[PDB]
């Protein structure tokens, strides 16, 4: 439900265009991503010529202060629920999920 | 008359209060004033109309008469108008949010009961939680 | 100094409602590194002549030699100008 979805621990996602060359070599991204380390898997929608891309992040995990300031950028942040998360039925739990509601 | 249409209960009662052109409360008045005004001038325009009400005697027609004085109210926003806020709590919040509009959720939060949520929907549990996590 | 691109030019030209001491669109300097030089090297070359020049009806007429007490010069057309302005001459 809503509140299960909500409570479950989330994670940055930013929406990048199509428009970023590879041999710069596109570390612009990368070297703003390094500064701000912590525990927020990094998710990337790529707007592509056909189809909506997913893509998540490799190393670099953020720490919920990077948000904010890399919004301060040309890119669009947001703090969306973790998709991999979603399995299991304790931990949060599944009683505690339904309290908020 | 589409703002007294709007009209959702308990809503346009402080809507004639806010954006205003009273006259303290206004004498043998009512709110709104702005069902008189065109009514007075009798829309659109219209010659055989705003004549009338100024022959027995919008907005220049409006300003004309009138209460004036008082000076009260302006927009439109302006005001008048376990965890929780908290600390405490005045508003500017002292603990959470805003990067307001945030502040005005605080001001007709008071008081003294926690969740709800009402209306309903369902972040203030989840934002205070969040808030707590971060000692 | 001839109207080259003004693209982006115009557009932080159009931003200013003023001095730059003041300009509240200030937002734009964080974004891009470029720009925040433009605008604070802008602002330290505001006030600076920027030259000239002449009055208008400014004419003066001193009771004894201008030369012995406000220096002169000669402009374009062949007029005798006051180095001092408005305020100073009076």
């Amino acid at each position: 439900t809503l509140e299960e979805v909500l409570e479950a621990p989330k994670a940055l996602e930013v929406e990048v265009d199509h428009a970023l060359l590879d041999e710069k070599g596109v570390a612009r991204l990368k070297s703003l991503l390094d500064e701000h380390p912590g525990s927020l898997p990094v998710y990337l929608r790529v707007l592509g010529p056909f189809g909506e891309a997913l893509f998540a992040l490799r190393e670099v995990r953020v720490g919920e202060e990077a948000l904010g300031l890399l919004e301060a950028e040309g890119y669009r942040a947001y703090l969306v629920p973790d998709r991999e998360v979603f399995l299991q039925g304790n931990g949060g739990g599944p009683k505690e999920e339904v309290v908020p509601f | 008359h589409h703002h007294h249409h709007h009209k959702a209960g308990e809503a346009q009662d402080l809507a004639e209060g806010w954006r205003a052109f009273l006259e303290a409360l206004k004498p043998t008045l009512r709110a709104f004033v702005r069902e008189a005004r065109p009514h007075l001038e009798g829309k659109t325009l219209v010659l055989r109309f705003p004549e009338s009400k100024a022959f027995h005697h919008l907005l220049p027609l409006a300003r004309a008469q009138f209460g004036v004085e008082e000076l009260a109210f302006v927009l439109e926003k302006k005001s008048l108008s376990p965890p929780w806020e908290a600390e405490e709590g005045e508003d500017p919040s002292e603990e959470l949010r805003r990067l307001a509009r945030l502040l005005g959720g605080r001001l007709l939060w008071v008081r003294k009961p926690k969740a709800p949520e009402a209306e309903e929907p369902v972040s203030e549990d989840g934002i205070g939680g969040n808030g707590i996590m971060p000692p | 100094v001839y109207g080259i691109p003004h693209k982006k030019a115009e557009e932080l030209a159009k931003l200013i409602p003023k001095p730059l001491q003041e300009a509240e669109l200030r937002a734009e300097m964080e974004k891009d590194e470029r720009i925040r030089q433009v605008i604070e090297v802008a602002m330290r070359l505001e006030g600076l002549n920027r030259h000239a020049s002449v009055h208008a009806a400014g004419v003066v007429i001193a009771a004894e030699p201008l030369t012995d007490l406000v220096p002169l010069m000669r402009d374009q057309e062949g007029r005798p100008v006051t180095q001092y302005d408005m305020g100073a001459v009076e």
